[PDB]
């Protein structure tokens, strides 16, 4: 439902946004493995999580 | 392209046979995908809704 | 489907020449043509609603092994879209084509008895309409003009006027008054009305509109053929021409 | 010399011989699962105060968008439902379905119609024939639990043969007191009030003492193939649905008082694993009619 | 003559008539949907090995927290709904909750306390009588399936007149041995082992010959219209947990062994279709009533 | 004096000692947990074009990823399940799985394991003993409904006492025609076709005149406590699947038609209480043997 | 009231209840591949010049290098596998061969154990007896193909019961004359040479025409499920073998001409699921020794 794909990326922002804001909930190490493909670290992150 | 092979040649071919030529070569993308359908609403609000 | 979307009198013709007499045939048991019977239609009536079963349909019946029952079959294709159930035919006869069955010699069917009247009748003629008519008066002037019986066709058209003034002008023989020919022998198609998805009482209404309702749902498919748009793509063969034509003719 | 059969299992009426294919399986399996959606978004849409979910789930029933003032009773869908149920039951139903409307209702939805994925038990007790003596009494009552009352008037004891036929896999006999009960040509053991029995075993022999009457209560076990979405309950609802409303008033058949009496039925008699196969496609499509039914009633008292 | 009648049909005792409006039937709705919450919940807070999802949902059932040293009765929402599950069964019920408290309990969820979406099928037999002449000897055991147990001793055979009522849709009716049955007015036909009646096209008449007994099984269906949320499996726990309880011990009414046999007794009476709605509201109470106790029990 | 009793009451053959401990409660509950993970994750994927759902719910079961060649049998767990049910039944069965296995079984959902949480109503009619004079004869048919036939040939009334035992909650009594029923030294209240008892309340003596066949319907209800996730439903099928499969064959028991059959019989006996505990424990196994094997059928 | 059985399915004794569970299953798979891997290999170092192949099939087969001067006996799979095939033919073998050294052997090649993913067809007819009448002389030779002769030297004609077993699937007979074969109080058919019939529809009867012998030729087709590597060939040659070798000496014990005998008599006794459940295994086990022994003639 359409409904429930807007609630889940809205949601996920939010979350993703949150946990970046000030220090980051995850540590550097993680972010250069979800980077090593270009994205950035918020982008790598976030699909993950999904 | 992946054959060698030219449009001529190819020419009144049929799909199954298109599709062997290119398994055999050893491509596997031979076949169209279908996509899902999401149910959406919209709100009534003043309009009756749809 | 496909057939009963042919409108003009080529466009039949030369489908009837792809189609082998496997797509006549329905290898499903179905049930006894002439039976009277109680059917549910729940939109309008509580009561079960009655009605006759009849070989113009769009499911299988059982018909006869005989050469009559072939040709019945083969006209129940082209006026309601499905066949009847004759068993056992020898793979010889169900590889060759529509038109060869009606128009040629090299099959062994013995068609020279055939009776327009009792076929007319057994194919119920007083129910159908008036393209479906039409389309019948096709496959009864290709029978006479393969079997010399064209004097029968002519008795029998005069015996009744409203046949005489609808049916078909042309030649079996000569490609010339095909494309001459100005009639429309559509059943299905794109409605200028406006067709809803509610069901019928008749079970020839009702089947006549599963296939209506098919039609603009495989119109606006991807296998439907848009040439318009895709006129380069297409096969010289199956390409729209002026001079296209028949085998022999 | 006396011959006492149970009622349900004298001359099963022929079953269809059509729809039984592949795709017709589909339909079926599609029709179900679409039905199902039908009665939870009708729960939901009343939890929730709107009829959204409601009009999305009929919308992929039927394949319309209701209209206010015209009765909503699932259009297509329905029809070609209600009729299959019908030509499912007799030979004589008129089995008016065209295929291009199955192909079309069980492209909806990507299921399989497998038949075959797991089993059901089916507690209908089949008493094929119970042979008495002359000066015996024999009366068999009931189908879910069968109770023999047999009385012998005869100067000595009586042996009276049951025959559970072959279908069954386990039988369990009761008695009002103890009695005895061996196989054919072996020995009588001692008076014991249950009794646990394999049909295959052959034919029992009971002892009837002169005097007070006994009675045997009987209760069987049989497991039937049938699809992973089967539900014994919603079946039961849906035969006495399609009987009320009229779906099986057809010449020459018989009516059953459950669908568990229907099915064993069939299964006792000739090419009764054919006619299995197509009883059970109409226990699902029994099942999908009493779920689109109660989501969209139509009758009122 | 000699006149057999149904035990399960015999002066059906009037039933409530309070707590039938629409605010009243907007509480029991919500009272089957919280009790249904408060079910998942624990099976939840089992899996999860925390009680947070059941400290959510008796907080909304009961408005108070859990507390360990206290008994889990369920708050005045227990209280409310086994008040009107009394005065749905009698009209000599107290009938004590007031409005006030109605309201604010189905102001806890949005649910329509619509009674008429869906319907239901009771499989009971209403045998109204069974007129039998002299020297025949008529017996009729059971409710859910209705045994008839006839034989004569005079010289000629006989005609038993069976009355299956005007309520019921369909009879089917089974026979020991092969047997003969008609309407009123109509040829007899050959004897066969089953029957398919419409209770609603008059008596009927089967012919009795002299010899061994005729035992007759009958089986009815008979649909009313019950509420989307009905279960019936639910609501027959909820009957025998209600009974057991002594929700229903109150004086001069008549006890059934099940819902169904007690809805059929209701709609068979004088006017009956006034006390099937009534009936279908206590249903739905009771399904509430047996999720809400096996969650809570006392 | 002659006494009737009903046949599902007799000699109730000792049930097992073995898996009854915490961990072994705590295994049982966890197949029931998994198995029905399995049956829904079947129906998710079949309706889906994906098999994911079931992979991932049979791998929990079975510690094994499925494979096309082999059958999926459900592994070890499968193994334990019906090992430790034909423990239950028989205390002659051997106690094969060991406690090691069952442990680690147990520790893969995190589940309670009480069995006494809640409660169920079971329909069984326990008749004791029904006591008749000797001009009477009495016949008792069936268990889930008792029909007790009572003819008496005397000149005079006869008394017949029924004794329904210390279990069962409430006794529902229906007669074909009104009958006297009362309680030891009381009065004989007049003719009704309905009587509720408490079988606690004492014998209870019925008044038969003399001709007229007359035949009493009863119906019982007791109360049993067994875990939340307890369905009845799915406990019976479990039952009769698990006799069919040959789990219950083993010298020298006795066996009955259903799971309700089986449980009141075994509260009746001597040392019941303590039987009963561990038949709950084979009803939830059996209600997860029957949701395993309905996924994977062998 | 004479009656004629069959020789084979006199006395089926037990087998063994050892080496049946999931890695024992396993042990005996991975000894059929591995033993087909030695046959396959010796045939190809045969055919060419070098002897690698075999030397590398050897050392997985018996865990160590073959020796020119030294005999190859099969080494630890060798022991393994005729002690395991011992205790599966009768349960007084004294089955030593530990589970320890089972487990280890079954690690050597990744094999499923399952044994119920195919089917094979067997074909000894099950005659469990003949009952003949007086001055009637019924004689049953062979096991493959039944040879039943019946003379009546009497005026009246006389009827034989057949009694096939009812664990047969198909039967068919076929007589020298033509004769009249029916079922139990079904009419009697015109004389036909050859009928079709299920054992399970029951007792057959044929009619004695008093002029002539009729002899009576039955053959009959079983289906029981084996593992997806069974070979009947194979298996049948490794039985003869076994028995040559004294593999199945053991007092108290039957035998059998071949391994269909074997498998049909024991599917006939009481226990007919459980042990044909072990026998299957037997033949595996008894198809990788009759291919090892063959690569290694000692």
């Amino acid at each position: 439902t359409s409904g429930s794909i807007i609630n889940h990326a809205n949601n996920l922002n939010k979350v993703i946004n949150h946990v970046f804001a000030d220090k980051p909930l995850i540590s550097e190490t993680m972010l250069k493995i979800l980077t090593i493909d270009g994205t950035t670290g918020k982008d790598g992150y976030r699909n993950w999580l999904d | 392209f992946l054959t060698n092979t030219t449009y001529d040649i190819v020419n009144n071919d049929t799909i199954d046979v298109l599709k062997m030529k290119l398994r055999n070569q050893g491509w596997p993308f031979v076949e169209r995908y279908n996509a899902v359908e999401i149910d959406m609403s919209v709100e009534p609000l003043r309009s009756p809704g749809q | 489907m496909d057939v009963l979307s042919k409108g003009s009198l080529k466009e039949l013709l030369a489908h009837l020449e792809k189609t082998p007499l496997e797509e006549a045939i329905s290898y499903r048991i179905g049930t006894v043509p002439y039976q009277n019977v109680l059917i549910s239609r729940n939109e309008y009536y509580n009561q079960l609603y009655p009605d006759t079963t009849s070989l113009i349909d769009g499911v299988s019946r059982e018909g006869q092994r005989n050469v009559n029952g072939l040709i019945m079959s083969i006209i129940s294709y082209v006026v309601s879209g499905s066949g009847h159930y004759i068993p056992n035919i020898g793979f010889m006869l169900l590889r060759r084509s529509i038109l060869d069955i009606l128009t040629k010699h090299d099959t062994g069917l013995v068609t020279n008895n055939l009776n327009y009247g009792i076929i007319a009748r057994n194919l119920t003629v007083s129910k159908m309409n008036c393209e479906q008519r039409k389309r019948m008066l096709i496959c009864f002037k290709l029978l006479a003009y393969k079997d010399g019986n064209q004097n029968d066709y002519e008795i029998y058209l005069n015996q009744n006027i409203p046949l005489k003034q609808i049916a078909p002008n042309f030649i079996p023989g000569d490609m010339r008054t095909v494309i001459h020919n100005q009639d429309q022998l559509a059943i299905v198609g794109i409605p200028a009305y406006r067709l809803t998805q509610s069901t019928e009482l008749s079970i020839r209404d009702d089947n006549a509109k599963s296939y209506k309702l098919g039609y603009v749902d495989w119109y606006n498919s991807n296998s439907f053929l848009r040439e318009r748009s895709e006129f380069n793509l297409i096969r010289l063969k199956d390409r729209d021409t002026k001079y296209g034509k028949l085998n022999g003719w | 010399a006396n011959r006492a059969t149970s009622a349900f299992l004298d001359n099963p009426h022929p079953v269809g011989v059509n729809y039984v294919d592949e795709g017709s399986r589909q339909f079926v399996a599609v029709a179900e699962l679409l039905a199902s959606k039908l009665i939870d978004s009708s729960r939901e849409s009343d939890e929730s105060n709107s009829d959204v979910p409601f009009v999305q789930a009929y919308s992929k029933f039927a394949d319309d968008n209701p209209r206010h003032l015209r009765v909503k009773t699932g259009g297509k869908m329905a029809n070609a439902l209600t009729n299959v149920i019908r030509s499912y039951y007799s030979i004589n139903a008129p089995a008016i379905v065209p295929q291009v409307e199955i192909d079309r209702l069980a492209s909806k939805a990507t299921v399989s119609g497998d038949m075959y994925n797991s089993y059901a038990i089916f507690n209908s007790v089949p008493i094929v024939e119970v042979l008495s003596p002359a000066r015996t009494t024999v009366s068999i009552v009931g189908s879910d639990r069968a109770d023999v009352t047999m009385l012998n008037t005869g100067a000595g004891a009586a042996n009276i043969t049951f025959n559970f036929g072959q279908i069954a896999e386990t039988v369990i006999l009761k008695g009002s007191v103890p009695f005895q009960l061996a196989r054919l040509n072996q020995p009588m053991p001692a008076a014991r009030f249950t009794y646990k029995l394999r049909p295959l075993d052959g034919p029992f022999i009971v002892v009837l003492p002169v005097g007070n009457p006994l009675v045997i209560s009987a209760t069987a076990a049989t497991r039937i193939q049938v699809p992973l979405a089967f539900n014994k309950a919603l079946v039961e609802s849906g035969f006495q649905t399609a009987m009320n409303d009229g779906l099986f008033d057809i010449q020459n058949v018989n009516y059953y008082s459950s669908f568990d009496e229907f099915i064993i039925s069939q299964y006792h008699a000739q090419d009764g694993i054919n006619r299995v196969s197509t009883c059970v496609i109409l226990g699902l499509a029994l099942q999908a009619y009493d779920q689109m039914r109660r989501a969209l009633p139509v009758r009122r008292v």
